[PDB]
């Protein structure tokens, strides 16, 4: 379904959702198991919580002790679960005629939580939930209108035996150097050398631990200058899809401080962060 | 009692009894049972001390907020200490 064919005909039913997921909010504490001691004869004994309400007694339940509400919360002996709310904003796509996508918001609990990062693609199959919002923190009063959000029971973010004695079948190929240029960048024609040393970016050179001095990368670092209408930006293009990070940055459309890093302030926490730029 | 340097006043107390029992049966006087009985007495005492019990008025109700805690001990002793 999408974020904007929601109606209240769907509340309470298993819905499924895709978007990009825009901020999350840090691990939340849920109560599940209340504790509760007696003053009087240090009598312990644990309650349930059904639909966010504690169970609490009148009076101990001890049959020699009765001294009605003497009994105290051990803050610090209850059981607790994990909970987190997650914002998901529309794909860019499913928006009508261009104006601000909207939001869901979502929580998931146990496993699931820490399990998507901010700025990511996931599909979430969850139960489309209803709740009231309370006028006032000092009443029972309730508004009319009901806030809506998804209770998350599973999500997904959108090597064998078999595929190593694969590999090891083409590395055994004496021609394995030519048929790795070749496939990296397909439509490029007659390139081979240009493709070539693009290839032997992606493995990267040899990782060194040094210690008595600093550690040595092996990153290798290539230049691509000739003539305009040669196949410079679409080689550029066909790597930056192949590697798994990478920022398309180009010139003039980028600052020196944005390509490093860029000093700014977390409005929720209230506290100096730093962003990463292009290159980091 | 139990602390200052480490508990000699119970052997001040065994010397009292001793110096009074020294003395023969025959010519043991009514005051040297007096202190025998003292001396027994101070341990009866010193055995005997325990703490006490948190009475409460009861003229009205029982309130929402109800016993917060029944410790009745001073400041500076613990349990253990007695
Ligand atoms: N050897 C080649 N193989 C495939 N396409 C080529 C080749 N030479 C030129 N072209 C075509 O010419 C165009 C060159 O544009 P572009 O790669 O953007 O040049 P540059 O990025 O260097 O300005 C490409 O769209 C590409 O289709
Ligand atoms: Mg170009
Ligand atoms: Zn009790």
């Amino acid at each position: 379904k999408g974020m904007r064919e929601l109606n209240p005909n769907d509340i309470d039913k298993l819905i499924n959702l895709k978007g990009l997921v825009l901020r999350s909010t840090p691990v939340i504490p849920d109560m599940k198991v209340a504790f509760f001691k007696c003053n009087v004869c240090d009598h312990t004994m644990a309650v349930e919580i059904d639909r966010g309400v504690i169970q609490e007694p009148a009076r101990c339940e001890r049959i020699d002790c009765n001294e009605p509400n003497s009994m105290s919360l051990i803050h610090n002996r209850c059981s607790f679960a994990d909970k987190q709310v997650i914002k998901l904003q529309e794909t860019p796509d499913f928006v009508p005629d261009g104006q601000t996508p909207h939001s869901i918001s979502l929580c998931v609990y146990d496993e699931l939580v820490d399990s998507c990062r901010a700025g990511d693609r996931i599909e979430v199959t969850g139960t489309f939930r209803s709740i009231p919002i309370r006028a006032n923190s000092r009443q029972r009063v309730l508004k009319s209108l009901y806030k809506t959000y998804v209770d998350v029971v599973h999500v997904k973010k959108v090597i064998t035996d078999q595929d190593l004695a694969k590999i090891r079948e083409v590395a055994a190929r004496e021609d394995l150097y030519s048929l790795l240029a070749r496939s990296i960048a397909p439509s490029i024609y007659e390139l081979e050398d240009v493709k070539k040393g693009i290839l032997l970016q992606l493995f990267g050179g040899t990782n060194k631990t040094f210690t008595k001095g600093g550690r040595y990368r092996g990153d290798i670092n290539i230049l691509l200058c000739g003539d305009p209408s040669t196949s410079k930006s679409q080689i550029l293009q066909y790597v930056h899809k192949i590697t798994p990070r990478g920022v398309y940055t180009s010139g003039k459309g980028s600052s020196a401080v944005g390509l490093t890093a860029y000093i700014t302030r977390d409005v929720d926490t209230k506290q100096l962060v730093l962003e990463s730029g292009a290159l980091v | 009692i139990l602390s200052m340097e480490s508990g000699k006043v119970l052997r001040a107390a065994i010397r009292l009894a001793l110096d009074v029992i020294k003395i023969d049966r025959l010519s043991r006087t009514p005051r040297d049972n007096m202190v025998l009985k003292l001396v027994l007495n101070f341990f009866r005492n010193v055995i005997a001390i325990e703490p006490g019990e948190f009475t409460i008025n009861t003229k009205k109700s029982m309130p929402k907020k109800g016993i917060t805690s029944i410790d009745t001990l001073p400041p500076n002793v613990s349990m253990d200490d007695i």
